[PDB]
């Protein structure tokens, strides 16, 4: 409990990439 | 016709119960554990949308475009091709969302962790919109 | 006056068209219903990994590259082929109010038909485009074309400027231009190669076109024929009609930053599919304030919206002479075959030149023009102009009647075409064979012709129709849609 | 007696929904199947819990 090594690590990636996806709102001589 | 297919009502909804049917579907299996129940349907949802939006290409009608996505996937012809809309995003958060209640469950596991990192790894790289239309020595 | 809501659009009656959103329990049934039928097509199509029976590509000296996808043919062999036997049926004799059907059945499971000998007989139609009802064999009207048959025979082997150029050609083109109210007008030798042979010879390279979500397969392939910029606006959605067209002026092309060199706009009166009518003054307010000009297609309005029926605009009471060109048909209302174009004499005149159609195609044939100008000299003033009083009529009962009985109607209430909704790909293919068992034939529309959650049934309703066949369609239609529970509507 | 009859209608109305309708009883019981043995799993689990 409470950790597991380096899963909290990229766990913390992942929900930190939403963030950054959440708001970019649009896309496409 | 693929391209408003997604962008339909209650296409959400449905995509949810279809997946909580094939939960309880495998809840309800003699010999297996609570662990890899959410092991196996973690990995099963993660091949169905990579096999049924960036493998098979075309549409099973026939388009009046002339076949113009004839060349293109599933994931890569929605919306006609405008990437950040309101509902890719709610197609890439969804895995995200079943890996993290399979990273509650099996209680945070080694083989836990790479057999279920892997299937979520492989079908959020093709979701990069920068990996539009380049395609691995093949398909 | 009614309505000057906020675009200008002068409204002189109330609009009253209702578009009422599906149930939330009804349409994740849907997906179930396709999602099992796409299970087993890709079951049946593992199946045939040796060897209902099928076309069979000869084998004797071929073998290159195969002809046609597997893939594309995925809904038509395992959605159309299950159900397909509906909307194909041979009838037998004159579309009126009541129609033969030639009997057809298939114990291949619709994969190859036979007619046993059976003619089913006086079978209430609403599938057929009969509005005012001059689909007969008798009266006066159709008699006058066997003069003309007796007389000229059944076609030219000719072009319009080439030898073929018969006075009854030069008096229709007269007649529809008194008709229309417009200067000129042209007729064409079918509706739908009107649009695909026109539309090309007006707008050229440096165009842009701005049609509606769902205009026809005509308006479509005449765009994609003119080498001309396509941008789709939605549904009678004037304000997004509105965004694109600002933005079409404030910006040229996406390469160059130039100008438009014209732009116009692709719009029906009466769509086919969700019977409905166009906004129409908002359209006429809206291009006067953006110079952009405007095609109109009365291929179902006209005959069966204005007083006497003539079209959207005296349905709105406005003028012939501020839409720039006008297009209809004569199978929609008349029980006739081909199109027009009117507009303007310099259009016309400019038309009789590039044509398409006219340098290459032959015209029309002799007897048709005749059932075509005795049809409108009934309406112009013997089964005349009392019919169009009746199908409102008959048009405006028949939009109540099904409304208060819980089913779910689209579109104007003044639209004789009457969209009936199902949703479940399996009640598309009882339907049909249900209202068959009780001496109606009707028309369903299926997946891939709507969006998902639409699938629906169609009604087209006719002057020919009197309240007692009306009113026994009626009783039917209440038993089969308790039996299939599609009273979808809270109201 | 009509309650045997009544009751075939409410199967009739499970064939329209879920498309079962047009779906050739050659290919019918093998989802009947698959519909049973689920649900005759879901019962042998259930009673465990």
């Amino acid at each position: 409990y409470e950790a597991p090594a380096y899963h909290l690590i990229l766990e913390g990636i992942l929900i930190l990439w939403i963030i950054r996806l959440l708001f970019s709102k649009t896309y496409k001589t | 016709p693929n391209t408003r297919v997604m962008n339909s009502r209650g296409i959400w909804l449905s995509y949810v119960l279809a997946i909580g049917l094939l939960h309880i579907v495998l809840l309800s299996i003699p010999f297996v554990s609570v662990p890899v129940v959410w092991t196996l349907t973690n990995l099963i949802h993660n091949m169905g949308m990579y096999i049924f939006l960036h493998t098979v290409k075309g549409t099973p009608f026939e388009t009046p475009d002339q076949g113009k996505a004839r060349l293109l996937t599933h994931w890569e012809q929605m919306d006609y091709g405008v990437q950040f809309t309101a509902s890719r995003k709610f197609l890439t958060i969804t895995p995200i969302v079943l890996y993290f209640l399979t990273s509650f469950y099996t209680k945070y596991d080694q083989i836990h962790f790479v057999l279920n990192t892997v299937s979520l790894m492989s079908v959020l790289i093709p979701k990069l919109p920068q990996l539009h239309g380049v395609r691995i020595f093949g398909i | 006056i009614h309505h000057v809501t906020q675009n200008g659009g002068l409204y002189k009656r109330p609009f009253n068209e209702a578009f009422e959103e599906t149930p939330m329990l009804v349409a994740v049934l849907t997906y179930v219903g396709y999602g099992v039928l796409t299970l087993f097509g890709y079951l049946r199509d593992f199946l045939r990994y040796w060897r209902c029976h099928h076309a069979t590509e000869r084998e004797e000296q071929k073998d290159f590259v195969s002809l046609y996808q597997d893939f594309e043919n995925f809904y038509t062999r395992n959605l159309y082929m299950r159900i397909r036997d509906n909307w194909n049926r041979p009838i037998c004799s004159v579309p009126g109010a009541r129609v033969d059907i030639m009997e057809r059945q298939s114990h291949d499971y619709n994969w190859s038909f036979k007619y046993t000998g059976n003619i089913i007989k006086g079978v209430i139609n609403m599938g057929s485009y009969n509005y005012l009802g001059f689909a007969r064999n008798t009266g006066s009207c159709q008699e006058a074309a066997a003069k003309v048959l007796e007389e000229y025979g059944a076609g030219v082997c000719s072009t319009r400027q080439e030898i073929g150029n018969l006075d009854k050609h030069e008096e229709l083109e007269e007649l529809v231009a008194r008709f229309l109210g417009v200067e000129a007008a042209m007729a064409y030798g079918m509706g739908f190669a009107t649009n695909s042979m026109n539309i090309p010879a007006l707008v050229g390279k440096g165009c842009l076109i701005l049609s509606d979500e769902l205009n026809h397969a005509s308006l479509v392939l005449g765009a994609r024929l003119s080498g001309a910029t396509i941008r789709i606006f939605k549904h009678n959605n004037m304000q997004s009609l509105e965004k694109l067209l600002k933005d079409a002026i404030v910006y040229g092309q996406p390469r160059t930053r130039r100008p438009w060199k014209k732009i116009l706009i692709l719009v029906e009166g009466i769509y086919s599919m969700e019977g409905s009518i166009v906004r129409l003054p908002e359209v006429i307010a809206l291009k006067k304030k953006y110079k952009a000009y405007l095609y109109l297609d009365e291929a179902h309005s006209i005959g069966a919206l204005g007083p006497t029926g003539r079209g959207v605009v005296e349905y709105f009471g406005l003028d012939p002479e501020d839409v720039d060109v006008m297009m209809g048909t004569f199978t929609k209302s008349f029980g006739a075959s081909g199109g027009y174009i009117g507009g303007k004499k310099e259009l016309i005149d400019y038309l009789r030149t590039h044509s398409h159609s006219a340098v290459y195609a032959t015209s029309l044939s002799p007897p048709v023009v005749e059932q075509i100008i005795t049809s409108m000299k009934c309406i112009m003033g013997s089964l005349g102009k009392e019919c169009v009083q009746q199908l409102a009529e008959n048009t405006r009962y028949f939009r109540r009647r099904l409304k208060e009985m819980g089913f779910i109607i689209y579109g104007n209430e003044d639209s004789p075409v009457v969209p009936l909704m199902l949703y479940m790909p399996a009640k598309i293919g009882a339907f049909g064979r249900e209202m068959l068992k009780r001496n109606i034939g009707v028309v369903v529309v299926g997946f891939p012709a709507t969006p998902i959650i639409e699938s629906r049934a169609r009604f087209c309703l006719s002057a020919a129709h009197t309240k007692e066949i009306l009113d026994t369609a009626l009783k039917e239609i209440d038993e089969v849609g308790d039996l299939l529970q599609l009273k979808y509507s809270r109201h | 007696a009509r309650a045997w009859k009544q009751m075939s209608w409410f199967y009739y109305q499970y064939l329209l929904v879920t498309a079962l309708y047009m779906l050739e009883p050659w290919e019918r019981t093998v989802f009947n199947s698959m519909l049973v043995s689920i649900v005759g799993m879901a019962l042998y689990t259930g009673y465990v819990f």
